[PDB]
């Protein structure tokens, strides 16, 4: 079972200002690896697939990229809509398709 | 003909010395070449045949784009000699997208196994006529070996799994006789996962070493007894364990009755087999994916679990160059039974994208008792020039 | 695609659950329908799927006997039950579309991810 | 059936008469056909077999261009009727950069070298299965006579050799039984540099005629004793030598115990036999290339080393075109043992840059005590239309 | 196994019904088949064979462009199963640019032309291996039947023939046993000029219908007696003759003894024969070119010289397609020996110029007792679409 793991576990950001979240697996993923965004009280939205290729509605401001063992999840400008816990998640070959325990990136007082 | 017996004992070897290669990737790319996967080799009592599941298409073809996919109504078995390449002349001996095939000293037995996931059927044909069928018992993709079943008196047996493969459950052990299934038992022991066996002939019985998808990275063992169908299953000892992925050998362990559940999840075909309390195995060279291909004996490694001693190392397949399934096979000689093995070299998508479609070359080891040097025996193909 | 699930439910501990998922029509012949909960603030965990064409089911190890994951094609309606409900299993349970569509029975699953999800259902597991 | 003995008396022979030819390179430009060279004939009970070392792809093909290398992992022995050309449906029937085959009445060995140059092995495959096998004993190419083996009861014999190409390498002739090697006696007498030997039964012996790499340009002789395992060496007395490079038939000379030292260094494979005291010989019509082919009788040339009388003169390949390799084969009469010969018909880099590819025709001439007229018959493919 | 006799009467033969198309030409347009001419059937014990020479190339090759020539190093006899188009699978069994074979009742025996022009050689080839040779005895062109030479209790014999084929000088029977040529007699009585003969048992002796190139257009006949070697000559007595070119049918004459001197220079290779005093024949339907095939009775056409009574005429090539040789050959059947004929169909050069290459495909027809239609059998390639 492949232990995905994010650092840090909360992150505190000025609006406007770039954020970067890390993702970890135990062993090499290859480039099967998603992103999660989910606000309070609603079901996750799939932000990235394999690292990097942004999914459908996901502005340009979102960006994802490493390979093997360590990723990163790049927000360009954080706007109010941003502040969310992010999940990254493997889907390299084989079950169970393990999620992160998440990254909540928060507004700086 | 009388039935075989494989009644000799098994030949000394100090490794395995080069017997064939089949260059069909390197052939394809000027002649009609069939596409392939999940290749084995088999003998009668005269002459090596190697065996394919055929994609249902040549490899310069439109229908070769796409045969990543393990099963579709268009695979057949494909039967040559050993070192006759798949060219258009070849013989589909059935449909199949799973199998197996044995002599028994009188004739041809093929395991085919085709039709929907949830409820295949596998079709028993001897001597080129269908004798028996049996349907999906779990409902979940029946399957078999991928590689020779073994007959001893005319028996022949074959092991076959569906559902997740769990146990008594999900796997049997047929016991077939000119290709009517005479007997059926359910697996024993504490194997838990059990696909793809890699079967040999280990008078009075058969033995078998096996693939675990879920829990070891260690290889499950059967042994089959012929005479009272009973079975035993097990792991093999060896702290050098032959599954892909596995952890690193500075810190990979194993157990002889569990999964060591060490990147237990997924696998590949391959093989051991015991000498005394040595085992002689292959694997792949590198520890997650299928690159290059090794075999060595590990000192007590099929007694004793803490065995790491490793000994008589040979490189069949250089550590950068693709490997896949790979099985044994035993071969009569005049006063021994001794092992050969079978390496898959499989060539395109998923991992290369120069060309659409994936197939395989083979190359073929047997057991020496003489002395042997060094070598790689890749598949050779320059996917860059035979490039979409 | 639009997937959306059965209203929110309390049930006793020892009992069953039956959660149900309606999806666009023809949605689980292009994508493995999935069953995946979050414990109110602990984490996602996937729970099993069942394939398109074939419907075949599969199940994450610590669920096995626990849970069957089922799909009616003609009302394009799919069911997860959870049975001998733990106080353990209070949790916001979702359906969700995997892109993953065949398993290779030696090369496993390509592209189990999940692009779009029901609404979620509460199940809380407790006695009063 | 019996082991071949060849006990029958050697035929009277007058000259060849012609027997086969392949044309394998006009084929290529329309047809499958694999690329191949070191060809050579062999013989069972019934029939004969062209024998080649495939260089693991057919002409027409990406994999095709630099097939003038001697060693790669996928060169494979290939093997068809005489007379069938290499297309797609060949038998491989070893792993083999270099081998040596042959029939002992009731089945075939053949004899298979691969691997490193500095460690290969020798696969020993008799009745298709693989018996025994050797390492490079001096390790620098392990390397054998490219033409059939002998066997005279059941004991087949081949010269093999290791170490270097222009200095003291280290020969060795095996005695085989059943695939299994009984016995190896170093090489003895006076040859000093003995590679690529021709053989022939010469009952209750074995002859061979052989390449000097070294210091000849005469051919080295060995007698090899099948019952008592002794060796015995020398060279082919005839003042008209049969290596190339050699000097102008008006200025060598030979010597029956020594190399000549005239253009000693480099050579070709060949072949020459006894008739009493006269020797039939082929060599390169060009004295300092492979171009053209002629056979002829030097009368007492097998015993007088100043004798220079030939007669019974053929030319087999004009000499403007291309020749290469040659060697003898034995076929066994109603009454009497016949001596035939191929000749290598090599085409391609590094001589015509025309293509990218090396490979070879064959055309095959047996002995006759009949009469014959002349011709020429070349390869006979036009690589100015198959261009690059 | 013993030798063939064929000490049956002939089968009552009512015409002849269709057995066997190749359709080569038309497979050429899409695959690699040989090209071919000067084609032949023959039969062992079990299977007809059928037999061409190859121009060393296949048809969409470089090197079918100028195949018009019928003599050149590379041309080689292909021998496959009758109806078993010639693929590169085929085998080349001698080199040869004219050929005979038959079957002895225990093995093949080939006799294979080949050398210069001004001095050939013909080899005789049995049980796979060369036995005897013999040379160009007047220095012009040795050449033989193109069509299968008959065997009676082991002795083969052979029609060949040098020079301009004038009488005792230049032509010859060779009698053969087991590949050894054991006597040669001269020609005798009145044929005068004696080419290609179709040959067939007539127990006890061999009878030959030929080609006179040079004063008949009526052809000649060759009684070979197998125990005494005695041979006698004369000509179809028919007033309706068999070669081409000849004059119309209402102008035509012949002669029992002489040739007619009616269109007498050039021909092409046929067949006649005997049924009592009537004569079965096969001709080109068109008088001056090998345009369509047709074969009738002509009754007392054996025997009558002024007879042109035909009846029982089969179309087997419609007038405006193509032919070429034709030849008869002998079929042992439960009770009685049946005759069998095949057609060359001839293809491109010289009067096609749609194409490069000149080739043949054939097709064969056998007598029956019973009942037959009509129909036409032509080549049917379209070289207007296959088109250079
Ligand atoms: C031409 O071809 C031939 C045939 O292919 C080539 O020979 C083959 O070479 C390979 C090299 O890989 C050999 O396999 C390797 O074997 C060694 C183990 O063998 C050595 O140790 C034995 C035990 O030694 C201990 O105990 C004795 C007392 O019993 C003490 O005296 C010692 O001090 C030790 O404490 C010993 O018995 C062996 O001796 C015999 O063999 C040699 C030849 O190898 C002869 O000279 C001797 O006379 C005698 O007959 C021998 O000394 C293993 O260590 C190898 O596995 C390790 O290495 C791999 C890479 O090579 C690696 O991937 C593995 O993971 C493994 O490495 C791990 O373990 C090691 C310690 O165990 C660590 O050092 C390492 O860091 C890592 O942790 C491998 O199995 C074949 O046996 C040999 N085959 C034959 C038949 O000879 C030849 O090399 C080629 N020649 C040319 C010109 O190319
Ligand atoms: C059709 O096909 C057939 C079969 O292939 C052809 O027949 C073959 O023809 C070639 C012709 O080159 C012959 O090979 C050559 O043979 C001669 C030797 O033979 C001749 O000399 C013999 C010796 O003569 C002396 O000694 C005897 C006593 O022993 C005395 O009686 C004499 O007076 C002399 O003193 C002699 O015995 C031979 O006679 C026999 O053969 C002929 C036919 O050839 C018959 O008429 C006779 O009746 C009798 O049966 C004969 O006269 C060799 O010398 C040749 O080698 C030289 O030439 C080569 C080129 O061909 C060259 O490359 C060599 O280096 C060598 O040349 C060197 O030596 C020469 C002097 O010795 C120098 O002049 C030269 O500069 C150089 O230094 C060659 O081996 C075949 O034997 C013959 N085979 C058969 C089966 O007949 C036929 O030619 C073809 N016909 C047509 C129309 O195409
Ligand atoms: C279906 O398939 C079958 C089998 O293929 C076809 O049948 C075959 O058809 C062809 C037709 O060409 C026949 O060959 C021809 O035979 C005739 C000779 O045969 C006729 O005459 C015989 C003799 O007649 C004289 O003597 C009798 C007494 O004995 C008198 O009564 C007469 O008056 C005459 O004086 C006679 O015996 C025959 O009878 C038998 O056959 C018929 C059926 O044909 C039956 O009714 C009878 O009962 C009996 O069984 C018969 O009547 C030849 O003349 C033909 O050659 C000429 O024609 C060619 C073109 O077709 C031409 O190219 C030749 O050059 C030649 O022409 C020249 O000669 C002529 C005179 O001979 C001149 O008139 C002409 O101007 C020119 O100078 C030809 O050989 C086959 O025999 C017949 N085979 C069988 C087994 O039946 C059938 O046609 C097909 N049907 C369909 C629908 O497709
Ligand atoms: C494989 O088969 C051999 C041969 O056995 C015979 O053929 C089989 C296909 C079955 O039809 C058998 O029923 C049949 O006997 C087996 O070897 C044989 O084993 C038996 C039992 O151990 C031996 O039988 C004994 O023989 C003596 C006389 O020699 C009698 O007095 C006894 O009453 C008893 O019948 C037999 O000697 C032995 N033969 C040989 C040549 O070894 C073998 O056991 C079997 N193995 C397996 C794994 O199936
Ligand atoms: C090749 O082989 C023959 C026959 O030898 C036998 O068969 C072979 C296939 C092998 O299996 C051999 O191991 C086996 O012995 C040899 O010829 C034979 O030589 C022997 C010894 O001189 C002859 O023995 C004599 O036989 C007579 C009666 O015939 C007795 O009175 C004598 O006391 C003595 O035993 C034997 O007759 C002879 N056979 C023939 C057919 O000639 C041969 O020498 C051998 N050659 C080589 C080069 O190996
Ligand atoms: C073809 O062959 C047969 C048999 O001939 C023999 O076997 C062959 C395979 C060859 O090896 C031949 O060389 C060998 O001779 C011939 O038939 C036989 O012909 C002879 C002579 O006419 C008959 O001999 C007579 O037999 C009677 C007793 O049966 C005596 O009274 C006579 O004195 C005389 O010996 C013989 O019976 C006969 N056999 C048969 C079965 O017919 C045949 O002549 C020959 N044909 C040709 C064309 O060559
Ligand atoms: C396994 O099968 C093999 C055969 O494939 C068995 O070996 C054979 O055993 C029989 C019976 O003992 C032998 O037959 C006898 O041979 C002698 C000598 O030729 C003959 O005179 C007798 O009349 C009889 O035919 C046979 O030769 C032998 N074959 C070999 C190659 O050894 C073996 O016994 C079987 N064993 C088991 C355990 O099943
Ligand atoms: C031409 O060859 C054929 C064979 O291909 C000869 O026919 C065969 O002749 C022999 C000897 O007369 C017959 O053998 C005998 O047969 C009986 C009954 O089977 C048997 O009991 C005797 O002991 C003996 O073997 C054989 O049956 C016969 N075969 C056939 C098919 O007829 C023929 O005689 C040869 N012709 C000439 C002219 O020699
Ligand atoms: C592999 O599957 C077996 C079989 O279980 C049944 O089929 C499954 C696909 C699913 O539908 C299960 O709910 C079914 O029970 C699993 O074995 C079961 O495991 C549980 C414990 O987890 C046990 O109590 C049950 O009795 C088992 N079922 C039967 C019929 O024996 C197994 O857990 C799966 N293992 C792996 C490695 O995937
Ligand atoms: C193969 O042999 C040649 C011939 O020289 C002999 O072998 C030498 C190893 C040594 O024993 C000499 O005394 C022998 O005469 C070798 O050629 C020599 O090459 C070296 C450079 O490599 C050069 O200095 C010498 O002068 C060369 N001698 C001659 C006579 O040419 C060659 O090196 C040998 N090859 C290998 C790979 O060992
Ligand atoms: C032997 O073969 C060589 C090589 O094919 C011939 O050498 C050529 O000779 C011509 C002049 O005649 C030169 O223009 C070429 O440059 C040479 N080629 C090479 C590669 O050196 C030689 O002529 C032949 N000799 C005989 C006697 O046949
Ligand atoms: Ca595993
Ligand atoms: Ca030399
Ligand atoms: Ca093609
Ligand atoms: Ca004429």
């Amino acid at each position: 079972e492949i232990v995905m793991t994010q650092s840090p576990a909360t992150l505190s950001v000025s609006p406007g200002a770039r954020a970067t979240l890390f993702c970890r697996a135990s062993r090499s993923v290859s480039d099967n690896l998603a992103w999660y965004q989910q606000k309070p009280g609603q079901a996750p939205r799939l932000l990235i697939f394999g690292a990097s290729t942004r999914a459908t509605g996901v502005p340009a401001r979102f960006s994802g990229s490493g390979s093997g063992t360590q990723f990163t999840l790049t927000i360009s400008s954080l706007q109010s809509e941003d502040f969310a816990v992010y999940y990254c998640q493997h889907y390299n070959i084989w079950p169970p398709w393990t999620f992160g325990q998440g990254t909540k990136v928060e507004i700086k007082r | 003909a009388e039935y075989r017996n494989w009644s000799k004992p098994q030949c000394g070897i100090t490794g395995f010395a080069p017997f064939s290669k089949d260059n069909s990737i390197r052939l394809s790319a000027g002649g009609d070449i069939w596409v392939t996967r999940e290749p084995y080799v088999s003998c009668d009592l005269d002459k090596c045949y190697q065996f394919a599941l055929g994609q249902g298409t040549t490899l310069n073809n439109v229908h070769s784009n796409n045969t990543v996919r393990d099963r579709t109504p268009y695979r057949t078995l494909l039967m040559n000699e050993l070192g006759v390449p798949f060219h258009l002349g070849t013989k589909q001996v059935c449909i199949a997208w799973s199998s197996s095939s044995c002599h028994d000293g009188k004739a041809w037995l093929h395991v085919c196994i085709t039709g929907d996931d949830k409820n295949a059927t596998a079709s028993f044909i001897y001597n080129g006529r269908l004798v028996d069928s049996v349907v999906s018992w779990s409902n979940d993709i029946l399957r078999t070996q991928e590689s020779e079943c073994v007959c001893i008196n005319g028996t022949c047996t074959v092991v076959m799994t569906d559902g997740n493969a769990t146990g008594k459950a999900d796997t049997k052990i047929l016991f077939i006789e000119e290709g009517k299934i005479v007997h059926t038992s359910k697996l024993s022991g504490s194997a838990q996962h059990v696909e793809e066996c890699s079967c040999y002939p280990r008078y009075p019985g058969v033995r078998c070493v096996c693939r675990d998808n879920w829990k070891g990275s260690n290889r499950p063992i059967i042994d089959i007894n012929i005479k009272d169908h009973s079975i035993v299953s097990s792991y093999v000892c060896s702290g050098l364990v032959g599954d892909t992925p596995r952890k690193s050998d500075s810190s990979s362990s194993s157990h002889c009755l569990n999964p060591n559940n060490e990147e237990g999840g997924h696998g590949v075909k391959g093989w051991a087999f015991d000498d005394g309390n040595d085992v002689w195995m292959g694997r792949t060279i590198n520890e997650t994916s299928r690159l290059g291909y090794e075999t060595f004996k590990v000192v007590e490694g099929w007694s004793n679990p803490k065995s790491k001693l490793q000994i008589n190392r040979q490189v069949i397949v250089d550590r950068g160059d693709r490997s896949g399934y790979s099985g044994i096979f035993s071969v009569e000689g005049k006063s021994c039974i001794n092992r050969c093995f079978y390496v898959e070299l499989i060539r395109g998508r998923k991992e290369e994208t120069e060309v659409l479609w994936t197939s395989n070359s083979i190359v073929v080891f047997c057991g020496t008792s003489g002395t042997y040097g060094t070598g790689s025996w890749p598949d050779g193909a320059d996917l860059n020039l035979m490039h979409t | 695609v639009q997937l959306v699930q059965s209203g929110a439910e309390v049930k006793r501990p020892g009992s069953s659950v039956r959660v149900s998922c309606k999806a666009s029509e023809g949605t689980f012949n292009k994508y493995t329908l999935t069953w995946v909960r979050q414990a109110p603030g602990q984490g996602l965990e996937w729970m099993g799927g069942i394939i398109p064409i074939s419907g075949i089911a599969n199940y994450a190890q610590k669920f096995q006997g626990r849970v069957a994951i089922t799909a009616d094609e003609s009302t394009t309606t799919a069911y997860m039950e959870l049975s001998s409900l733990r106080s353990e299993d209070s949790a916001v349970y979702y359906c969700a579309t995997a892109v993953s569509d065949y398993f290779n029975r030696d090369l496993g699953w390509e592209d189990y991810y999940f692009p779009f999800w029901g609404q979620g259902t509460l199940v809380t597991v407790a006695s009063a």
